[PDB]
């Protein structure tokens, strides 16, 4: 927890790199602690992990995947409580990233709208359409964390 | 309060800080880094 708290700083931002290392070795750490007084150096720690997530780029994906990672190499252990208190956060950031809309037929803007006239791809095995992964992927510019691939494989 | 300041930061209980004080002016100084 000292060498992440040496990552504290490559978490900070190192250099180009580090910041990458900071959460795979965060979330490393994490998992250790999925199988109190070590309570307290995990979250602190860990708000750090949310600050990089806070800033806008791929370093929230990345700790989307690595979680994930985690959540598939240890399945038996790993209690639900524990992850829980690690991710429901994250978790229910997907399905109400952009769809709690009513009726998916309209483009609102839907932003560079070329498939404003072609929406709503094959599927049809549902009995609502809210947004259906469209408003995230509208305006996209997204490194798919949002509603998307790295937080589905959460 | 103010960025140099004593009341609202470390330096309010630093005239009078110990050995047992020192990480804890430290520890909420410490707690600005974090986000």
């Amino acid at each position: 927890d000292d060498m992440h708290m040496v990552i504290r700083k490559w978490l900070s931002s190192s250099v180009p790199n580090h910041k990458q290392m900071g959460i795979i070795g965060a979330v490393t750490m994490m998992g250790s602690v999925a199988l109190i007084e070590c309570d307290g150096q995990l979250s602190t720690l860990l708000d750090l992990v949310g600050f990089c997530c806070e800033q806008t780029p791929e370093v929230l994906a990345l700790y989307y995947d690595e979680l994930a990672n985690l959540i598939e190499k240890q399945k038996g252990n790993l209690d639900l409580q524990l992850l829980d208190k690690f991710g429901k956060s994250l978790v229910e950031d997907f399905p109400n990233d952009f769809v709690v809309d009513l009726s998916p037929t309209v483009d609102g803007s839907f932003l560079f709208p070329v498939k404003s006239l072609y929406n709503l791809d094959e599927d049809e095995t549902q009995g609502a359409i809210a947004i259906n992964l469209l408003p995230l992927v509208s305006q996209k510019r997204v490194v798919s964390p949002i509603c998307l691939s790295p937080c589905f494989r959460l | 309060a103010v960025v140099t300041l004593l009341l609202e930061k470390i330096p309010e209980f630093f005239f009078d800080v110990v050995g047992t004080f020192g990480t804890n002016f430290p520890r909420l100084i410490v707690n600005q880094f974090k986000w």
